[PDB]
């Protein structure tokens, strides 16, 4: 699969690499460090937004000038799709909620969504490599809604495309994550930190430019990664309970816990799950106590012992106990 | 008062040693002296009563690649009193230390400062003799001939390190420099 | 090379290991006039540019574009293998080729060819 | 004070000195000097429009004029003999008045076209109008015009911008040797022209743009594309032929825009071939860029390097060692035939040779295959043997030296060979080994002029090197030079002239090939950009990688495809037919993926499992130090050693096929040239 | 009419009759307004082109 | 206070640049607080950084070139003691830290 790139500089900003990308909802977390890290080298990208024409304004100085264009596109619509797609020779998916909105459901806006995507690229024969960002406990068996759709998802894409990748992080942990900093929120609003299920669960927290790094190494491998599903996941297997606690050390407040039994936050949880029908679609969207995040947190997830990480794409996850995590000094 | 009175009156009075170049034109009156009695002469000029040089316009350096002693330090001088101007020259390498005149003249300076960030040239007796135009943490002294007009380094806000960043420079439009000289000049 | 002054100059140390190459321009073959001639220059071998894929312009990476040709000029050889040697860059010296002056009149323009030889 | 321009005088004796004050200043000049040249002695620059050191005077313009003492009125100084006591002066009002008087009359039909003219930026005319011009102008009369003619696609021709200074005509007349323009009419409608519709069909008919002071003459396809404060300028090497001329590439950006010469007394001498001035155009097309591998269907999919690598160090190491061949090209540099030479000896085989003269010749001596006589040497030669060999399309500018020592001299020219067209009187002395024969016999008239020569100069040519009897015909060279006294102490006329810029770097290295059936026998063929070979040699089964920057026939056949960079990219050392080297400068980027030749081959080295000592272009220069140690010492004038008594008795027989002609499209030689754009419409109308 | 490059713009303007055997070109009415004086000499069978303007002019009678 | 005289011989350039390194291990306690370097270095690390750049600095033998470059390091010293230069460029110039060269430059670029 080797075309897709042509170096024309010193790998600098005003450098050119063969790269035309279009990264389908890069306005949100890991968009943005995906997004800059494609601009470094010199690779034109195209993003697709709906909504605002403010939320990829940020976007803009990544490129030098015209590397970055936004344009408008709705995920209904088929033709706008297209259109944001015909100038690319790469494709990356990043689009899903870990929320429920009246108008996209579970499945409409982690599956669906992607299928879409993977069979314009179909008729839209050139595009070189394509890359679908699926969540590490992806399984059908998963309680949690979420996952299962990813999962499906996962299936769609590599039906549709036996050469697309797909990249599965855990956890990311950044400036703008939602695990980290909800926490520190709470604290700063509430005084104590709830543990849905005692501080007892363990997952693999990943910084998130690793897992851009790793995309952006995908991209430019040597045609191993094609038709692979790789699993981003940190160095240290961290639980519920370390990472609040490396969380108190950074926003230097003395440690309190409430333990909170899952059926108790499950319970909590549920008014939101049937309650999404009102006189307004829109609704506060849930901070610390999403019930699909508490189902998820049921399941210990871990970089499965027999699949591919980190070290087969010659990346070294950072330490998330120094630079990772120096954000928290805001709320110091 | 005029060139031709300052010119026969400096000739005499001042000891010999000291001034080892006297053009005496239109352009202005120049004295060019070695770095270490550069700081004899200025006093000596300060304070007589006849060269009565109270004010220090400026103090300029020039490069020279092509000379040994590469840098040439300018000390424009006006006499208020007299209605005169007078220009003291001196030269340095990039690796000597000349006299400052912050003493005699306080106004000094700033513009020793001004020559050490953009030429490299160290004062002695300076209070404090640090970089007064240049960035933060500017490595380099633009001024030289050899320095690029561009720099080495360029500035952009770092979206992921949420900072302005400083990378190695490069250019979409290179400056397009345009050979104008002629052949029969 | 004793570059110490590139050492305590500013230049980062990646550009004080260039090769450069002192020599002195020739005049140009389209103008009989001789006045840019007798400097000599300091080339860097700054050839790596590359276009921009926006409006075609011509885009670079390298400081020393263009100093050598625009601000750093020499009166003589010693003084540019001087610079050379202080700035640490590693130098060839292209002597220049210079024109000699060979006789030649106006009365050669007509000359005798010969008696007729019937060879 | 220094001469202008560092103008070296030659003083053939102290005695024949006599002494002019120039402007008050002590001036000693050889007699036969000019006032004009004279005044460049004492470093003042006198202004010229028709004077060309290198073209006969002609006091046309009138603008030189200065004053001298004991004289009415202002002399030519570009005419005027110098005599002793005589006493110039430039700079006195009368030198200026005449100067301003001569401008003016220059400016008076001339057109107001600056902005439209190619020569804008370097015009002689409005510079010295500036400096030794006036300020207004009096005339407001209607101006003269002309029509302009077609000189053909080379030469773009607005007449009207003409100054009437005959420099193209004494060039025509002279240098080029093709009479076929001058000056037509008379009076203020006198023009320059060929009268009758032919176009400028000389090698050496490019150079009248670069002689043309003004816009009258100016390059047809660099027409407008530029200006000439735009460029860069950088001073690189000729590889299109082997003599090696001094030339100045002028680029904007990672492009190239044009090539004008370079001042070089000893190899060029101001002018380079039409073949040089127009290359530029193909280095800019058909560029191979990636890396290619042939698909099973047989297509080349473009490649990454360390794929293409990998592909042909595994195949290189299935076949034996003596089915290696290497086959260096005409236009690779000294570094790269060294390193394709260590590569090819370490994999066990000895099968290296370049694309010309790489029959079996021995270069075990280096007087055997280079010019013994220096180029600007065969000016002192009183008659030229050219033993099966043309100078005009082989070596362009080799045969301008041998016409200015033929027009100058009265030297007499004895070709031997097939029949071609010459720009000077030569003698048909046969056509075929057996003229050699009767040469070394005698009792041929030819043989009286020979024997009677004070130097006589030998030049055989490259040629004469890929026949079958070539031991006995360079014996019978060798047995005419012994007999009729060429090789002296004092005087060496033995010459051998190459085709190509790489023939000297290879055959000094001992690129030399050893098995005549080397290329039927093989089956890893490594073509370093070997696209002047016959492919259809090569059998089919064998593998087949060209490593070169332009596709061409071999392109078609080869299996793997590594992309490379011209010699306006990269730093090379080339050498002449003389034995001079020189070093090309790069002047634009490299295009695409493209990798220096010596930097391919030693990749490919350490992918096939072969440790090469040397990693860097200053450790390829070191190891040539042990085989040609002249190629590292560039730029020194080293004559030859030994001569031709040292080589065996060869007892052959010299056979009878004729000579042949190794050069029949002289603008389709190298791959460059034919791939461009310029050389397409040159030999579709100027080569009959 | 934007599909009309000005190279058949120009092309399309017919050659203008002059008597003489040579014709100053300015380029306007107002000579300030126009383009540097041309003189072109109008000796040949086909029109004679303005380097400036592109405008063409023929001899009317001989 | 006031810029010294130029030195005369290599003893004081030595001296001036024993006095310099004490001033720079005396200002580490400082950089450790104006910025959050507590739980980020240790208190020796960097001190082992200046020394390895006086020590790779060290072939120098023109005591002029010695004050030049004591005294731009008084500079930088100077600079980062104040809060003029931003958290990571300390950070970033002050942390301590398979085929062949050849040919991983060959597949990187032709420009080496
Ligand atoms: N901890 C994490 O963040 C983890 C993330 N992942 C996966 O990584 C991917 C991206 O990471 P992240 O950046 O955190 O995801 P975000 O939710 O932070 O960003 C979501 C992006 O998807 C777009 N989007 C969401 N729903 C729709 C929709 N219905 N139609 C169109 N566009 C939509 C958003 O656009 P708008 O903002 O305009 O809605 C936004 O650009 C997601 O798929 C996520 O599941 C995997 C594991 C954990
Ligand atoms: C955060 C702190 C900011 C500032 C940090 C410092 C930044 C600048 C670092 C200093 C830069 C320099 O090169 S300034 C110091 C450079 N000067 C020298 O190296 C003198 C030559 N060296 C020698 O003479 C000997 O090797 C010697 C090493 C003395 C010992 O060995 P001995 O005695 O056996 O002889
Ligand atoms: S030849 Fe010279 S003076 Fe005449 S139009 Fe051209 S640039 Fe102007
Ligand atoms: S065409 Fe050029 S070289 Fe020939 S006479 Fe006219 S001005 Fe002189
Ligand atoms: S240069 Fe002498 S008259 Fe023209
Ligand atoms: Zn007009």
């Amino acid at each position: 699969g080797v075309g897709h790139l042509a170096r024309k500089g010193t790998g600098g900003r005003s450098s050119v690499s063969g790269i035309v990308a279009t990264v389908f909802g890069a306005t949100g977390f890991l968009g943005r460090y995906l997004v800059q890290q494609l601009a470094k080298m010199g690779s034109q990208v195209l993003v697709p937004f709906r909504g605002s024409e403010d939320s990829p304004r940020h976007l803009k100085l990544m490129g030098d000038l015209g590397q970055v264009v936004p344009m408008k596109f709705d995920p209904r619509d088929e033709d706008s799709i297209k259109a944001v797609m015909a100038k690319a020779n790469v494709v990356i998916n990043l689009i899903g909620r870990e929320y429920e909105t009246r108008n996209f459901s579970f499945e409409d806006a982690n599956h669906h969504i992607a299928e879409k995507l993977a069979l314009v690229a179909k008729e839209h024969g050139g595009i070189m490599r394509y890359i679908q960002v699926s969540c590490l406990g992806a399984s059908v068996s998963s309680p949690s809604r979420m996952l299962r759709a990813k999962a499906a998802a996962e299936e769609a894409v590599l039906n549709a495309l036996p050469e697309a990748t797909i990249m599965r992080p855990a956890t990311m942990i950044g400036t703008e994550d939602r695990i980290l900093n909800p926490w520190s929120m709470f604290v700063k609003k509430y005084g104590f930190l709830p543990l849905i299920g005692g501080g007892t669960t363990k997952f693999q927290p990943v910084y998130v430019v690793d897992v851009a790094a790793a995309i952006v190494a995908a991209l430019k491998d040597d045609g191993s990664s094609m038709g692979k599903t790789y699993e981003l996941g940190g160095p240290d297997v961290f639980t519920t309970h370390e990472l609040a606690e490396i969380m108190y050390d950074m926003i230097r407040e003395w440690p309190r816990y409430v333990k909170l039994p899952f059926p108790i936050a499950k319970a909590m949880a549920a008014p939101r799950d049937f309650m999404v029908n009102k006189v307004p679609f829109p609704l506060p969207s849930p901070q610390i106590f999403n019930l699909d995040q508490i189902n998820a947190l049921t399941t210990d997830t871990l970089v499965s012992d027999n699949a591919l990480k980190f070290q087969d794409l010659d990346l070294v996850p950072h330490k998330l106990k120094g630079y990772p995590v120096e954000f928290l000094i805001q709320y110091r | 008062m005029d060139n031709q009175f300052i010119f026969k009156y400096s000739w005499e009075t001042l000891p010999k040693k000291w001034v080892k170049k006297m053009e005496r034109s239109e352009h202005g009156n120049r004295f060019d002296t070695n770095t270490d009695y550069l700081f004899q002469l200025l006093c000596f000029l300060k304070l007589h009563t006849y060269t009565r040089v109270q004010v220090l316009i400026d103090i300029c350096g020039v490069d020279y690649p092509s000379r040994k002693r590469r840098f040439e330090v300018v000390y424009n001088l006006l006499s208020t009193r007299y209605n005169s101007r007078i220009r003291v020259q001196t030269s340095a390498d990039e690796v000597t230390r000349i006299s400052s005149v912050v003493s005699l003249f306080p106004s000094a300076g700033w513009w020793e400062r001004e020559v050490w960030d953009m030429f490299g040239v160290s004062f002695i007796n300076h209070p404090d003799l640090r970089r007064i135009l240049t960035d933060y943490g500017f490595e380099g002294h633009p001024l030289r001939k050899d320095f690029p007009l561009s720099g080495y380094v360029q500035v952009r806000y770092d979206d992921p390190e949420k900072r302005v960043v400083s990378e190695p420079i490069e250019m979409t439009q290179e400056f397009r420099y345009f050979d104008f000289a002629s052949p029969w000049e | 090379k004793r570059g110490e002054i590139g050492k305590v100059s500013g230049i980062p140390e990646e550009h004080l290991s260039r090769k450069v190459i002192i020599y002195s321009p020739a005049r140009t073959a389209t103008q009989s006039g001789s006045g840019k001639l007798g400097k000599w220059k300091i080339n860097f071998v700054s050839t790596l540019k590359w276009e921009n894929p926006l409006m075609g312009w011509t885009s670079t990476g390298d400081p020393y574009a263009n100093v050598g040709d625009s601000a750093l000029a020499f009166d003589s050889e010693e003084a540019a293998k001087s610079f050379a040697e202080r700035h640490g860059w590693d130098y060839k010296v292209k002597k220049p080729n210079t024109p000699l002056l060979k006789v030649k009149s106006y009365s050669d323009n007509f000359k005798w060819k010969g008696n007729p030889q019937p060879e | 004070r220094n001469p202008v321009g560092g103008a070296r005088v030659h003083f053939s004796n102290p005695e024949d000195a006599i002494e002019v004050f120039v402007d008050g200043y002590a001036v000693k000049v050889p007699k036969g000097f000019t006032v004009l040249q004279a005044c460049e002695v004492a470093g003042v620059d006198i202004p010229r429009f028709c004077y060309h050191s290198r073209l006969s005077i002609a006091g046309n313009c009138r603008m030189c004029l200065v004053e001298v003492e004991k004289s009415p009125k202002p002399v030519a100084s570009c005419a005027m003999p110098a005599l002793p006591g005589m006493k110039i002066k430039t700079d006195t009002p009368i030198a200026k008045k005449a100067r301003e008087g001569v401008m003016e009359f220059l400016l008076m039909n001339h057109p107001l076209d600056c902005p439209i003219c190619d020569q804008g930026g370097e015009c002689d005319l409005q510079d010295q109008s500036m400096a030794f011009g006036s300020d207004r102008g009096r005339f407001t009369e209607m101006k003269r015009s002309v029509v302009d003619k077609n000189l053909g696609p080379l030469v773009k021709t607005v007449m009207t911008r003409c100054i009437q200074c005959t420099r193209c005509v004494r060039f025509a007349s002279e240098v080029a040797g093709v009479q076929d323009l001058g000056i037509l009419g008379r009076g203020s409608g006198e023009e320059i022209g060929t009268y009758v519709e032919k176009l400028m069909t000389s090698e050496l008919s490019g150079n009248v743009i670069d002689i043309c002071p003004v816009g009258a003459l100016t390059s047809k396809p660099f027409a407008f594309k530029a200006r000439n404060w735009e460029l860069k300028a950088t001073e690189t090497i000729d590889v299109s032929d082997a003599v090696g001329s001094n030339i100045r590439v002028d680029s904007r950006g990672p492009e190239v825009m044009r090539i004008i010469p370079r001042l070089n007394e000893d190899i060029n001498e101001e002018w380079i071939s039409d073949k040089t001035r127009f290359c530029y155009d193909g280095l800019k097309r058909q560029r191979l860029s990636d890396p290619m591998i042939r698909d099973s269907d047989g297509r080349f999919k473009a490649v990454s390097w360390r794929d293409a690598l990998a592909v042909v160090g595994d195949i290189i190491h299935q076949v034996k060692p003596d089915e290696i061949v290497g086959v260096a090209g005409q236009l690779s540099d000294a570094e790269s035939m060294m390193v394709l030479k260590d590569f090819v000896n370490r994999m066990g085989s000895d099968n290296v040779w370049c694309e010309g003269t790489a029959a079996g010749v021995d270069a075990d001596l280096r007087y055997s295959y280079l010019m013994n006589t220096s180029i600007s040497g065969l000016e002192n030669a009183d008659l030229f043997l050219l033993i099966g060999t043309q100078p005009r399309v082989e070596a362009a500018m080799v045969n301008a030296r041998i016409c200015k020592t033929v027009r100058a001299s009265n030297a007499k020219v004895g070709y031997v060979g097939p029949p071609a067209e010459f720009n000077y009187d030569c003698k048909h002395l046969g056509t075929g080994p057996d003229t050699l024969k009767e040469i070394a016999e005698g009792r041929h008239p030819f043989c009286t002029a020979l024997k009677n020569a004070k130097n006589p100069a030998i030049i055989v040519g490259a040629g004469l090197f890929n026949r079958t009897d070539k031991n006995a015909i360079l014996s019978s060279v060798e047995s005419i030079a012994q007999a009729n006294n060429v090789v002296r102490p004092d005087w060496n006329g033995l010459n051998f002239l190459l085709q190509y810029a790489a023939q000297a770097a290879a055959l000094d290295l001992g690129l030399i090939q050893q098995s005549a059936k080397a290329l039927e026998s093989a089956k890893f063929v490594y073509l370093m950009g070997a696209d002047d070979v016959n492919v259809d040699k090569i059998p089919k089964d064998a593998f087949v990688v060209y490593q070169g920057h332009h596709g061409d026939k071999a392109v078609y056949r080869a299996n793997v495809i590594l992309p490379a960079s011209a010699f306006t990219e990269k730093e090379g050392t080339y050498e002449n037919t003389e034995g001079f080297t020189q070093q090309t400068v790069p002047a634009v980027p490299t295009v695409g993926d493209a990798r220096d030749d010596w930097k391919i081959v030693r990749a490919l080295s350490e992918v096939s499992g072969v440790k090469l000592p040397y990693n860097s272009i200053e450790g390829v220069r070191s190891r040539i130090k042990s085989v040609a140690p002249n190629l590292v010492h560039t730029d020194e004038r080293e004559p030859a050693a030994f001569g031709p008594s040292l080589k065996p008795e060869c007892k052959e027989a010299m056979s009878t096929t004729p000579f042949q002609t190794v050069v029949e499209n002289f603008y389709m030689t190298n791959s460059i040239t034919r791939a461009s754009k310029i050389m397409a419409q040159c030999s579709a109308v100027l080569l009959k | 009419r934007s599909k009309k490059s000005p190279m058949e713009l120009i092309s399309e303007v017919p050659p203008i009759k002059v008597d003489g055997r040579i014709v100053a070109c300015e380029g306007d009415t107002n000579p300030a307004l126009g383009h540097p004086i041309e003189f072109i000499c109008l000796d040949l069978n086909e029109p004679a082109i303005c380097k400036y303007c592109g405008l063409r002019y023929v001899q009317d009678h001989h | 206070i006031g810029v010294p005289p130029n030195s005369a011989n290599l003893t004081e350039a030595r001296r001036r640049v024993f006095d310099f390194f004490r001033a720079a291990c005396r200002s580490i306690p400082t950089i450790m607080d104006i910025y959050n370097l507590q739980d980020v270095v240790a208190p020796s690390q960097l001190r082992y950084a200046i020394s390895a750049q006086i020590r790779n600095n060290a072939h120098i033998t023109d005591p002029k070139v010695i004050d030049l470059l004591i005294f731009k390091g008084m500079e930088e010293l100077t600079d980062i003691v104040d809060h003029a230069k931003q958290r990571h460029h300390i950070i970033g110039q002050y942390v301590v830290g398979g085929k062949t060269d050849f040919l991983k430059n060959f597949y990187t670029s032709n420009y080496f």
